[PDB]
Protein backbone atom coordinates (compact mmCIF):
# COMPACT_ATOMS: atom_id res chain seq x y z
CA UNK A 1 0.00 0.00 0.00
CA UNK A 2 2.24 2.90 -1.30
CA UNK A 3 1.40 6.68 -1.03
CA UNK A 4 1.23 7.00 2.85
CA UNK A 5 -0.16 9.98 4.90
CA UNK A 6 0.27 13.50 3.31
CA UNK A 7 3.59 15.30 3.98
CA UNK A 8 3.97 18.74 5.67
CA UNK A 9 5.46 21.92 4.00
CA UNK A 10 4.75 21.20 0.24
CA UNK A 11 6.50 22.78 -2.84
CA UNK A 12 3.26 24.55 -4.07
CA UNK B 1 31.31 16.99 -7.61
CA UNK B 2 30.56 15.56 -4.11
CA UNK B 3 31.57 18.12 -1.40
CA UNK B 4 30.35 15.89 1.52
CA UNK B 5 27.58 13.51 2.79
CA UNK B 6 24.04 14.58 3.90
CA UNK B 7 21.72 11.55 3.22
CA UNK B 8 22.40 8.13 1.57
CA UNK B 9 21.59 5.98 -1.48
CA UNK B 10 18.10 4.35 -1.65
CA UNK B 11 16.80 1.88 -4.25
CA UNK B 12 13.25 2.06 -5.66
CA UNK B 13 11.27 -1.18 -4.95
CA UNK B 14 8.39 0.12 -7.20
CA UNK B 15 7.65 2.72 -9.95
CA UNK B 16 5.85 6.13 -9.51
CA UNK B 17 4.94 9.31 -11.54
CA UNK B 18 5.04 13.03 -10.62
CA UNK B 19 1.36 14.14 -10.48
CA UNK B 20 2.42 17.58 -9.02
CA UNK B 21 5.47 19.97 -8.69
CA UNK B 22 6.04 18.77 -5.04
CA UNK B 23 6.82 15.21 -6.27
CA UNK B 24 8.96 13.20 -8.74
CA UNK B 25 8.79 10.42 -11.40
CA UNK B 26 10.92 7.32 -10.61
CA UNK B 27 11.11 3.61 -11.62
CA UNK B 28 11.89 0.37 -9.79
CA UNK B 29 15.55 -0.82 -9.81
CA UNK B 30 16.83 2.84 -9.78
CA UNK B 31 18.89 4.48 -6.96
CA UNK B 32 18.44 8.07 -5.67
CA UNK B 33 20.26 10.49 -3.31
CA UNK B 34 18.10 11.27 -0.22
CA UNK B 35 18.38 14.72 1.43
CA UNK B 36 15.69 14.43 4.22
CA UNK B 37 14.25 11.30 5.96
CA UNK B 38 12.30 12.57 9.06
CA UNK B 39 8.68 11.95 7.78
CA UNK B 40 6.39 9.66 5.61
CA UNK B 41 7.77 11.23 2.37
CA UNK B 42 11.52 11.57 1.78
CA UNK B 43 13.22 14.40 -0.17
CA UNK B 44 15.45 12.80 -2.84
CA UNK B 45 17.08 13.75 -6.20
CA UNK B 46 16.90 11.87 -9.52
CA UNK B 47 20.14 11.20 -11.51
CA UNK B 48 18.87 13.77 -14.12
CA UNK B 49 19.02 16.65 -11.54
CA UNK B 50 15.42 16.91 -10.19
CA UNK B 51 14.38 17.26 -6.49
CA UNK B 52 11.03 16.59 -4.74
CA UNK B 53 9.14 14.14 -2.51
CA UNK B 54 8.56 10.35 -2.86
CA UNK B 55 6.79 7.82 -0.54
CA UNK B 56 9.10 5.92 1.88
CA UNK B 57 7.10 2.72 1.06
CA UNK B 58 8.82 2.37 -2.38
CA UNK B 59 12.27 3.31 -0.91
CA UNK B 60 14.71 0.69 0.56
CA UNK B 61 18.18 1.22 2.24
CA UNK B 62 20.75 0.29 -0.47
CA UNK B 63 24.23 -1.05 0.66
CA UNK B 64 26.19 0.65 -2.24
Amino acid sequence: PPVPNPDYEPIR
Amino acid sequence: GSMGTAGKWVLCNYDFQARNSSELSVKQRDVLEVLDDSRKWWKVRDPAGQEGYVPYNILTPYPG
